[PDB]
């Protein structure tokens, strides 16, 4: 039982870390989209001419 | 900003953050961003995050005034008002409870959210001057 | 300011005797006066006349140093102010924030918490020296000390004064882990009224 | 492969003489303080006020270009250089490359 | 479908004695279909009929909440 | 805080790699020459 | 035993079933008598104690609680036996009566050991000295008064051990007469407990004996009671207990940290209670049992600033003076050190009325276990280790 | 093994999914040109080796001096710190990349893939030329270094250098 | 008696704490133990 | 059982099938003797 | 062990005292960040650590040993 | 670095004997007092001297 | 043949061998001082190792003094 | 292929200020990407070529809009757009690219495309083998999804009333 509760706490910690990893990946994707918009804007400006 | 660009001096991050913190409305913030783009300034993730913080705090102030009205009219705060007080804006961009999103160069940037008076901006400069003169 | 300011630091490629003396005096004033006197007394007690024989051996040197350390650590100047002076600025900021935001760490803490303003006094002037931050020693200056305390420090260690046994380094290295065994072999301690 | 100048020392002979003049044979902290105070008022023109090669504490960065690069981390850099920011006096019509 | 939900709201509004259950049923149907978002610009008649049902019932809070929601969405 | 008096001495480590590289070398050529390729073990049957 | 119709009593009905009033009750005497009867019991007396007809989902919890109480009583039994052995040995060596051995002075120990050593029985003198030292260390008749009282209260709450202390055949060794005793010390003891300790359930949950989501609802009720006593007007709507007076005396029950932390949406500012006194705001958080999540249990400084700003916006409090503070509480129980700081800092409760409102505070001496000492020491994490650790 | 197509050997010191190098299908040996600095052609490359000699440098750490201020001022860049070091850096091999067995092996034909080697054409930078600055300026990376804090790379480096793995290969007695 | 044999099975001070005494204190019964055997 | 019997600790057939059935993460060189790296979700969450 | 226990035995069962936040943590074994086969990852990232079959992303500067599979 | 008095305690460790050696007092008079009071740091070159 | 003694720092610190941990020494000395001052306060309250006529006050004073002496013994052992 | 409007409704519900800003700035050039939360990934914007969101093409000419419209997408681009549209309706979240449901829908669409290509030209034994392998992977993904949930089955298997896969 003691080992069981220890493993349960470890799994809760790992699940929380996985959720934080998903959040960080979301932030990274948003940053990449922000950079892409800045880069793609000028190409459409050139394509507008 | 045209004169600044012509002289070549670069606008500092804290100056931009306070500039976006002083804004009143979303239209005003958008006009400021458009003017900065027109003045030939290369946008950065710090500037984008400052804009996002300004939007979040605009909505935060709106909700705060809305709940202030109900508190004044009733004489007692409501459960929704308490929940908003605790958890901020419901599903807001760059949520405050998790401070690992609004970070640039591993440093959190939450300056452009609360209104700054003529003294709050000056306090940092006075502290730096005192540190220079003392240590 | 009528014009924008620019900040420089001026560093001297060569120092003078007066400047070195000023630095030494500044350091002496900054550090504890009672500790300075105790250290001077310890040094002169260890050295003695200065002859090659009058200098205490390593064992006696360690014994006298232990005597001085035990006699001085009971003073609040050590464990209340002195031990907290070496914390970094980041550590001090963490302590300030933790005290300002925590209740359990401030009112009735199970672990003692340092106080920055209780251990440091700010912007003190001492005979022409400006200290932006100086630790708050109970004997603030060297003129506020007593020679009777120094005499009692130099007095030999006795169990009546501070309830601390004398230190003998080689026998502590040798028989400390076997003292109980030797006592049991002897037959135990005889208690006589 | 060892030079007396290349060893890390802080008791250079001038400092050794300073120590022997300010601490030696002074059996009192009060007397040491009095001696230090007396040495304080030595004018720079005094012969006894001898100089020494003071080791310079290292700078944080060490180069002006490095300092400018570090300072630029907290600024937003314009797309165009300051000299080409201004519009030209000659009329130029934008067009595809 | 938008036609299906509009027809149900019309039935439960123009019928007789829609006292309690029908208001809650309309509310849950709206809160379930809006998530799928099948109707975005054709939901104006749906909200008009919902407001008519609220008028028949007499409730002011639900009607004002619906009006605020639609004006926030962008319906004139 | 306390390092104000300590920094006055400012005694620092002297260079050693520079001294090692600039001391007189027993094998020094006026013009540096890149050493030629040494033979390698091509394989079991090659050698 | 637990026959058909036996139901585990709750706090509301235990006070009703035990309502006999006694003018004079020997609080310690009845406790000692019931404890010695429990010690004289056998291991098979705990078998038919679980009420028969209950769902297994709560039957497991009932069995766990009964096993916990049995283990605690067995643990205390050996300590009591050793203490009684020391007292008997001291009485045999000295001749002093056993009843007054309990409260003898160290000066008396000095003269007794001196006279024994003079008589030459050095072994007896040393044995008496060490026995008296340990008896002084663990000699209080109220060594764990709240713990023993809460154990008795839980035994009563089980609603099966009431009839056990009855119809017992005992004989007087001096008289040699044998009689069946029908007296029930447990009945009068629990009657005294429910007469005096009105918040016995709160103490029982604070000591950590409520494994089924305990120590949380009891803490909320304790805070509500303290607010009601320290104030005069109260409106309790669900999770918000507020005073309509001008001073902002507001208590808010946000959520349950234990469930919310593991449910999802990994955050850092998960709190349990929010109490505003009109000048200062306090966030009271029960620490999580998971050490990995206990690090992120505390809210960030940015979140603290946001909470202060939002309170200023809503309540109208000027931002010039807003003291926002955090309080951490042990996960499995509640100790005296935390209770005193909760009473002193969170509320305006003073010492003069502290004992007035909490008569059992003087007898509450629970201290943090060595496993629970470090519940508040959280290692700092750098900004570049967000991916790696919490 | 004298059988053709099995000259690769049975080398276990590779990182491939099987110990049979001639049976693995990840990287194919170009016996005619490989082995310039790694001896035989069948041996693993210098950037893909898991066995190290006593007098051979280990794999350099990729940093992607600033942090050696506390150390000897004249100490140059650490030889074990490289700014451009790719562990799984594919090398050009004729049998896998420039294959000509289907045709008559004439000088003008042969199946070629351009993914192995970065494009040297000037078309690259011209098309990928932007008025706005690059990724390091835009700061789109939030992970940073894979490890949390590296005293050599992320943080200032203190202590003394340890070239040979002595403190890093030791057993605690306490 | 090895591991194949069936298993033997498993606040204050216990009952076995009282008999234990520090060897520094004199023994209860002065049995003349040989010093070599004592070591 | 697997606690005090060598024949019940056979991995690939004695214990691998049981681990697959019960959801325990299993590996050949597992930490536990039976062959499971860690407890299953039900085992971790629920007491027995 | 028995000899040490009886030697250190006390007539009173002394209770444990409160210490600093931590003096009992398992110190990480020393390593050189510059010249290393692998980074000595500290034990505080046990959540980030994975398993042999499904390792996490770490020591990316080096090649990764692929498991042998029939 | 002895740095005793600045922490509020006498220096401890046994270096006082080395400072009070007659050789030290002969080569550099006053060095022992300077080190024990000011808490200065002696380097490898100083120890060699 | 030779016993080398050194410090294995991973670049985190540059020290070879620091002194006895002054942080922990000051912590335990402060704890002992607080225990002694609380014992003195309760002793003077009772008057208005130590031996007191009141049994509970004597017991708590003895416990506090014993714990303070244990802290001092820890410092001495260091 | 078109994006479901549940995404627009969810965005408007979650972020009222940004949605109102977009609605009031419709037809006006915009220098800040308000739709970043609306488009978390590249594959989530398949209406226009090169993952260009609809809102970005606002201050540009109708010629550029037409050139980036759906009518100028390649066959591979159309296949990827349809695949993304189907995957986003089954993914548990925006980044869900490993769940058996999304794997199964992706493999089913790829199998359909391979079957159509083989019907056109059947002389590709490589295509036959890869279609068999993709069918095996789809079968495995569905067998795995069976135990985790079957409501998704009664939602997805009604496509053409297969009921026998």
């Amino acid at each position: 039982e003691k080992k069981r509760i220890e493993a349960r706490q470890m799994m809760d910690g790992r699940q929380a870390l996985k959720k934080k990893h998903l959040d960080l990946l979301r932030e990274f994707h948003e940053r990449q989209f922000f950079f892409w918009y800045e880069r793609a804007s000028e190409r459409l400006q050139n394509m507008n001419l | 900003m045209h004169l600044a660009g012509r002289n070549g001096r670069e606008l500092s991050v804290r100056t931009i953050q306070h500039l976006f913190a002083r804004t009143d409305s979303f239209a005003e913030a958008l006009a400021v961003f458009y003017t900065m783009r027109r003045c030939h300034v290369a946008m950065n993730m710090e500037a984008y995050y400052s804009m996002l913080y300004s939007l979040q705090r605009l909505e935060e102030e709106g909700w705060g005034q809305h709940f202030r009205n109900e508190y004044e009219e009733n004489g007692a705060p409501s459960e929704q008002a308490m929940d908003f007080i605790v958890k901020g804006i419901s599903n807001a961009l760059l949520p405050e409870n998790k401070p690992w999103l609004g970070r640039v160069m591993f440093q959190d940037r939450n300056v452009p959210d609360r209104r700054y008076d003529t003294r709050d901006f000056d306090e940092l400069d006075t502290a730096w001057t005192q540190r220079y003169k003392s240590g | 300011l009528r014009y924008p300011p620019i900040y420089f630091i001026v560093k001297r490629c060569t120092l003078y005797f007066s400047e070195w003396a000023y630095a030494v005096k500044h350091q002496l004033l900054l550090q504890s006066p009672f500790a300075l006197r105790a250290a001077f007394g310890l040094l002169q007690e260890v050295r003695g006349d200065g002859a090659a024989e009058n200098v205490m051996p390593l064992a006696e040197t360690l014994g006298t140093e232990f005597k001085y350390f035990t006699r001085l650590m009971r003073r609040p100047d050590f464990y209340r102010v002195g031990v907290h002076t070496d914390k970094s600025v980041e550590k001090w900021e963490e302590i300030k924030e933790e005290r300002r935001h925590n209740i359990h760490h401030t009112h009735r803490p199970t672990r003692p918490l340092p106080d920055f303003e209780e251990v440091f006094e700010r912007d003190v002037e001492i005979d022409g020296h400006r200290f932006v931050l100086r630790p708050r020693w109970n004997p603030r200056t060297l003129q506020d000390v007593d020679d009777s305390d120094i005499l009692r420090l130099r007095a030999p260690l006795t169990y009546d004064m501070d309830s601390t046994a004398a230190l003998h380094v080689p026998t502590h290295c040798g028989k400390a882990s076997r003292l109980a065994g030797m006592l049991q072999d002897a037959g135990g301690v005889q208690v006589l009224d | 492969s060892h030079s007396s100048a290349m060893e890390r020392a802080a008791i250079t002979p001038t400092r050794a003489r300073w120590v022997e003049d300010a601490f030696a044979d002074q059996p009192s902290v009060n007397d040491i303080m009095r001696t230090l105070t007396e040495i304080e008022q030595l004018p720079f023109q005094s012969t006894h006020n001898t100089s020494d090669e003071s080791h310079i504490t290292p700078y944080t960065l060490g180069s002006v270009a490095a300092g400018v690069q570090r300072l630029g981390e907290h600024r937003l850099r314009y797309t165009l250089s300051p000299w080409d920011i201004t519009p030209p006096e000659d009329s130029v019509v934008l067009k595809h490359t | 479908t938008p036609e299906m939900v509009l027809l149900f709201i019309q039935a439960c509004s123009n019928c007789e004695e829609p006292t309690a259950v029908m208001l809650e049923r309309s509310e849950t149907l709206i809160k379930r279909l809006e998530a799928v978002g099948s109707s975005v610009d054709l939901i104006s008649p749906i909200y008009d009929q919902f407001l008519e049902l609220c008028a028949h019932l007499g409730a002011v809070a639900s009607g004002f909440s619906a009006l605020k929601r639609i004006v926030g969405f962008g319906k004139p | 805080i306390y390092a104000h008096a300590l920094s006055q001495f400012a005694v620092c480590r002297q260079p050693w790699n520079e001294y090692i590289g600039l001391l007189t070398k027993q094998d020094s050529t006026p013009y540096h020459t890149e050493p030629q390729e040494k033979p390698a073990y091509r394989g079991r049957k090659q050698g | 035993h637990a026959t058909y119709g036996a139901v585990p009593l709750t706090h509301s009905q235990v006070t009703s079933v035990y309502a006999t009033d006694g003018g004079k009750v020997d609080e310690l005497g009845l406790l000692e008598l019931v404890e010695e009867r429990i010690f004289s019991w056998k291991l098979n007396k705990w078998e038919m104690r679980i009420p028969p007809n209950l769902p297994n989902d709560q039957k497991e919890l009932i069995r766990q609680e009964q096993e916990n109480l049995k283990q605690i009583l067995s643990e205390w039994r050996k300590c009591f036996g050793a203490l009684n052995a020391d007292i008997l040995q001291i009485s045999s060596l000295t001749g002093v009566p056993k009843d007054v051995v309990r409260e003898k002075n160290r000066t008396w120990l000095q003269e007794e050991v001196a006279k024994l050593r003079w008589m030459g029985e050095v072994n007896k003198a040393a044995l008496l000295r060490d026995a008296f030292m340990r008896l002084e260390a663990f000699g209080s008749r109220d060594f764990m008064f709240m713990e023993r009282l809460c154990c008795i209260y839980g035994l009563a709450r089980q609603g099966t051990f009431d009839e056990a202390f009855t119809n017992y055949i005992t004989e007087d060794p001096v008289t040699n007469d044998i009689f069946v005793d029908e007296r029930n010390p447990f009945k009068e003891l629990v009657a005294h407990i429910v007469r005096n300790y009105s918040q016995i359930d709160i103490i029982y949950d604070f000591l950590g004996f409520n494994y089924s989501e305990g120590y949380r609802s009891s803490l909320r009720r304790y805070m509500e009671y303290l607010q009601c006593k320290t104030a005069e007007n109260v409106r309790a709507s669900g999770r918000l207990v507020t005073g309509d007076k001008g001073e902002h005396n507001i208590l808010f029950d946000y959520c349950v940290s234990r469930e919310s932390l593991v449910s999802g949406d990994s955050c850092q500012g998960i709190i349990d209670f929010l109490y505003i006194n009109g000048n200062d705001v306090t966030l009271i958080i029960i620490a999580s049992d998971n050490p990995w999540l206990r690090n992120r249990q505390l809210p960030h400084r940015r979140q603290m600033e946001g909470i202060a700003r939002r309170v200023c916006f809503v309540l109208g409090i000027p931002p010039s003076e807003v003291r926002i503070r955090n309080l951490l509480l042990p996960p499995t129980y509640l100790d005296k050190g935390s209770i005193v700081r909760l009473n002193d800092i969170v509320f305006r409760l003073s010492n003069e009325q502290s004992n007035l409102l909490i008569p059992w505070l003087t007898n509450y001496n629970k201290e943090l276990d060595p496993k629970d000492v470090d519940y508040t020491a959280l290692a700092k994490t750098t900004n570049e280790e967000e991916w790696l650790t919490l | 093994a004298n059988h053709p197509n099995r000259q690769s050997g049975i080398q276990f010191l590779t990182h491939y999914n099987t110990h049979q190098r001639f049976r693995v299908n990840k990287d194919y040996i170009d016996y005619m040109h490989w082995g310039k600095e790694q001896g035989q052609a069948r041996l693993p490359h210098r950037h893909q080796r898991v066995a190290f000699d006593f007098n051979d440098q280990l794999h350099p750490t990729r940093i992607g001096y600033a942090w050696f201020a506390s150390q000897d001022p004249t100490f140059g860049h650490h030889p074990d710190l490289s700014s451009s070091f790719d562990p799984n850096y594919r090398v050009f091999s004729h049998p896998e990349h420039w294959n000509k067995m289907f045709t008559k092996r004439r000088p003008g034909e042969g199946d070629i893939d351009l993914s192995v080697l970065p494009s040297r054409s000037l078309l690259g930078p011209l098309m990928a030329h932007s008025d706005t600055k690059g990724i390091p300026y835009f700061k789109v990376d939030n992970r940073g270094h894979s490890n949390g804090r590296v005293p050599g790379v992320n943080a200032p480096f203190f202590g003394e250098f340890d070239q040979k793995m002595m403190q890093a290969m030791s057993r605690p007695l306490n | 008696g090895g591991p194949g044999s069936p298993v033997r099975g498993p606040r204050g001070y216990t009952a076995e704490w009282r008999d234990l005494r520090n060897p520094m204190r004199p023994p209860e019964f002065p049995t003349p133990w040989e010093r070599k055997y004592r070591q | 059982d697997a606690s005090n019997n060598r024949f019940f600790r056979g991995y690939y057939y004695g214990q691998r099938e049981l681990h697959q059935l019960l959801g325990r993460p299993h590996s050949l060189e597992a930490t536990n003797a039976d062959g499971s790296n860690d407890l299953s979700t039900y085992e971790a969450n629920t007491s027995q | 062990q028995r000899n040490e226990a009886v030697s250190s035995h006390e007539a009173v069962p002394q209770t444990p005292l409160v210490d600093l936040p931590g003096v009992e943590r398992r110190r990480d074994l020393p390593a050189d960040p510059i010249t290393r086969l692998f980074f000595q990852h500290k034990g505080d990232h046990a959540l980030y650590y994975g398993t042999y079959d499904k390792p996490s992303v770490q020591d990316d500067d080096r090649v990764q040993i692929e498991k042998r599979v029939p | 670095i002895f740095d005793g008095p600045n922490v509020g305690i006498t220096p401890y460790g046994g270096m006082t004997r080395l400072l009070a050696r007659p050789e030290t007092s002969l080569k550099y008079p006053g060095l022992a007092e300077f080190v024990v009071l000011t808490g200065a740091s002696l380097f490898a070159g100083d120890a060699l001297r | 043949k030779l016993s080398v003694l050194e410090a294995a720092q991973s670049g985190l610190t540059d020290y070879f061998c620091g002194g006895l941990n002054f942080e922990i020494v000051g912590f335990e000395l402060h704890m002992a001082a607080m225990l002694r001052e609380r014992a003195a306060a309760i002793l003077e309250r009772s008057g208005a190792c130590a031996m007191l006529l009141e049994k509970a006050d004597e017991r708590e004073v003895n416990k506090l003094l014993r714990d303070a002496s244990r802290y001092e013994d820890r410092v001495d052992d260091a | 292929v078109n994006i479901p409007e549940t995404r627009q409704m969810k965005f408007e519900e979650q972020h009222p200020l940004l949605a109102g800003a977009l609605r009031k700035l419709e037809g006006q050039p915009k220098g800040f990407p308000f739709w970043y939360r609306k488009y978390p990934t590249r594959r989530h914007a398949y209406e226009y070529r090169f993952s260009i969101p609809v809102e970005m093409l606002d201050g540009y000419n109708d010629d550029v809009k037409k050139a980036l419209s759906k009518g100028m997408m390649s066959i591979q681009e159309k296949q990827f757009a349809q695949e993304a549209m189907y995957m986003e309706r089954y993914a548990e979240h925006d980044f869900d690219t490993t769940s058996p449901a999304v794997l199964a829908v992706k493999r089913a669409l790829k199998c359909r495309v391979l079957r159509n290509h083989l019907l056109t030209n059947p002389h590709n034994n490589i295509i036959k083998t890869v279609l068999a392998n993709t069918e095996r992977k789809l079968n495995h993904a569905l067998r795995r999804l069976r135990k985790v949930d079957f409501k998704k089955y009664w939602e997805i298997i009604r496509d053409h009333d297969v009921q026998d896969i």
